[PDB]
């Protein structure tokens, strides 16, 4: 997963 | 009961995954049954393996990706729609798929083969692309303990084992803590402060929980933990004891009893050093590295840096509140605490900048927004995006689906979007995930390449009644920033299944797109095409535009030292930490937080409880990959400043330009590389300094  | 096993959801060929058919009975057939179908076609590759195309890399990903593409599903819906059940599937068939993932991955008949392509006279001569793909394999074979004889193997497995049964009951935990909280408030008084939208929300949770009779004007309220109802209650609750009992909380999720993350982040830390030490290396960032940009001085000087040019700013963002809170006559002013910060930093906001929050969000509402981005995405990048609601099966309701479209009409890909918080089932956050990689290798016959396909999550305030999701800023910039990921993934031009979109994308680089994708959120003509009143119409006042504007950069170096906190607390807790002795994870926090906080954590802060980031995400001893990438990010949007926002021309021309370098190589060309393709130049810092007020 990429999050942020 | 009643249908074939070979009729399992998961087993068959499918261009978008059964979202709406699969559930935790499918798991551990369609699992077992797959992983049986993934052994004897790794039997055949590793039997006829050539160092060759058709031989090595193409078999290979028919592997990966079916693997990948039925474990990201899955993972998806535990992600999105956890139950009991499938939590008990993915537990039970979640060793097996290890010992798989470990099989392959140690594979020596195909890392023979890559070292041999390698080792060929005409190596100079293959695609970077290909030839990024064969390094990145040879080298994450090692990081898979290829090297290694087979007792220390047996060990290196047995720990990788445990650390996948350790990141999956981390982040139960943190999601089941987050929904056990509940605080029902009855007494009018007590909730003093919240504005209506917020009411709206608690009540429509307490409707939900029996109270029939609960209104926002008058009926009972219930409090929880995720992020829309937690943060109001923060912002504004006069009552000072609601915000300390809510603000200690959110803090100790996860950290006692039943749910406590404490030992498992120590058995996971123990672990990380183990399997560091079996690869050769001193400790795990050193391990973390080896995929990285940056070394492990390379990230703390960068982070030292930043350090620097945040603290005085800190410091005096400190002064600022309590200087405001003391001239409105409050007590705690001469001793503001954790629980006072995002109270009084609000008011101080609403009163400097004559801007509020509540006033804000009838111009935000996720259509308009949507609308806008879509907008920009065509002005930057040349894409037409539409609804394609129908094509694809869902997971929920909420649940949005579209279609990407070149400049000619044809689809190039697609995505889903699931906006809204959901603590029941959904874990907290935002993200991307993708779902089938643009890839030759899997594409139909007769059609050249399969078309990627996307996730955007979002936890955002939920529709109130019958109206849109009205938005904070906040929530505007992180649907920015879930999209700018979903780009790189869906408009790359690579065609290489194995490095194409995000994939082997150095991880400090791949918070670049996103987090460039924020700053045109400020971007006036964009700003105006998504700020309409979701009733009216009519578009933002152009003096309010000028007030967000000049609130940009408001407490940016308290932001900035937080941001630094969790990425030292990270790097030191992989570096120098050694698990097992009288030193706990906690006394490195505090440690940490002397030169990266302007006032210490409470001794009963447990935040590490619920940094999934790090001990159930990608970002272990990486978390400073976030400032790496806006280092990267903010130089690139300086582009676009020295070529002239004003200046439509030379807005897509550079847009075009960052959609064929960032958007387009994947991970088949180094970052650094692609990035000095995009700017002409090597990056600097002075553009992230410059955009915050921070130089
Ligand atoms: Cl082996
Ligand atoms: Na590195
Ligand atoms: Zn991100």
């Amino acid at each position: 997963a990429a999050a942020a | 009961s009643d249908e074939t096993l070979s009729s399992n959801p998961l087993l068959q060929d499918f261009d978008f995954p059964p979202f709406d058919s699969v559930d935790a009975s499918h798991v551990r057939p369609g699992i077992r049954a797959l992983l049986q179908h993934l052994e004897a076609e790794l039997e055949e590759l590793e039997k006829s393996v050539e160092p060759t195309w058709p031989k090595l890399v193409e078999p290979l990903e028919k592997i990966v990706d079916r693997l990948t593409v039925v474990w990201g599903m899955i993972n998806h819906l535990k992600a999105v729609k956890d139950t009991p059940e499938l939590r008990a599937a993915i537990e039970d068939v979640q060793p097996e798929k290890v010992k798989f993932q470990l099989r392959l991955g140690q594979s020596k008949p195909i890392y023979n083969a890559f070292k041999a392509i390698r080792e060929s006279p005409d190596w100079s001569s293959l695609s970077e692309a290909r030839q990024r793909l064969v390094e990145a394999q040879i080298k994450e074979a090692v990081l898979i303990g290829i090297a290694l004889d087979d007792e220390k193997r047996e060990e290196f497995n047995k720990i990788e084992q445990e650390l996948e049964k350790l990141s999956h009951k981390f982040s139960e935990n943190v999601l089941d803590a987050t929904k056990k909280f509940e605080k029902l408030i009855t007494d009018k008084k007590e909730i003093e402060g919240l504005p209506p939208s917020a009411l709206g929300l608690f009540a429509q949770a307490a409707v939900s929980k029996g109270h029939e009779n609960a209104t926002a004007e008058n009926g009972p309220w219930i409090i929880t933990l995720d992020a829309p109802s937690y943060l109001p209650v923060m912002q504004h609750a006069k009552n000072r004891a609601l915000r300390e009992e809510v603000y200690r909380a959110y803090l100790s999720r996860a950290s006692s009893g039943d749910l406590d993350n404490t030992a498992i982040i120590d058995q996971i830390l123990k672990l990380r050093l183990e399997k560091a030490k079996l690869l050769g290396y001193n400790n795990y960032a050193e391990v973390s590295m080896a995929m990285k940009m940056a070394t492990v001085e390379k990230a703390a000087e960068l982070l030292e840096k930043l350090r620097s040019a945040s603290w005085d700013a800190a410091v005096q963002d400190m002064e600022d509140l309590k200087s405001f809170a003391k001239n409105q006559g409050a007590a705690e002013s001469d001793s503001m605490t954790h629980w006072d910060t995002t109270f009084w930093s609000e008011r101080l906001r609403e009163s400097k900048y004559d801007i509020n929050e509540e006033e804000l969000r009838p111009y935000f509402s996720l259509p308009k927004v949507m609308d806008g981005l879509f907008s920009l995405a065509k002005t930057l990048f040349g894409i037409d995006i539409e609804p394609a609601d129908g094509l694809a099966p869902v997971w929920n309701n909420d649940v949005r689906f579209y279609r990407v479209k070149d400049s000619s009409g044809n689809p190039i890909a697609y995505f889903y979007f699931d906006p809204y918080s959901r603590p029941s089932e959904k874990r907290g956050g935002a993200w991307m995930d993708e779902v089938v990689s643009r890839s030759r290798v899997m594409a139909q016959k007769g059609s050249s390449v399969r078309l990627p396909v996307a996730h955007m999550v979002c936890n955002q305030t939920p529709p109130v009644g019958d109206k849109p999701s009205l938005m904070t800023f906040r929530e505007v910039e992180t649907v920015f920033h879930q999209f700018g990921h979903a780009l790189q993934h869906m408009l790359t031009k690579q065609d290489e299944g194995l490095v194409a979109g995000i994939r082997n994308i150095e991880w400090d680089a791949v918070e670049l797109p996103s987090q460039f994708m924020e700053n045109w959120c400020y971007h006036r003509d964009t700003l105006m095409s998504i700020a309409k009143h979701y009733e009216t119409g009519e578009t933002l006042p152009e003096e309010v535009y000028k007030k967000l504007l000049a609130a940009r950069t408001f407490r940016a170096g308290s932001f900035s030292l937080r941001q630094l906190k969790f990425a030292s607390v990270d790097l030191e807790l992989h570096t120098k930490y050694v698990p097992g002795g009288p030193e706990s994870i906690y006394d490195v926090d505090q440690r940490v937080s002397v030169k990266t906080q302007v006032i210490p954590p409470l001794p009963e802060d447990r935040f590490l409880c619920s940094f999934s980031h790090i001990f159930a995400g990608g970002y272990a001893a990486g978390y400073y990959s976030y400032k790496w990438a806006e280092v990267l990010s903010a130089d690139a949007f300086s582009a676009f400043e020295d070529a002239g926002l004003d200046d439509i021309k030379a807005v897509k021309e550079t847009g075009q330009r960052f959609r064929n370098t960032i958007l387009a190589l994947g991970g088949g060309k180094a970052p650094l590389k692609v990035f000095v393709e995009f700017r002409g130049r090597e990056p600097s810092p002075e553009p992230l300094l410059r955009h915050n007020g921070l130089l």
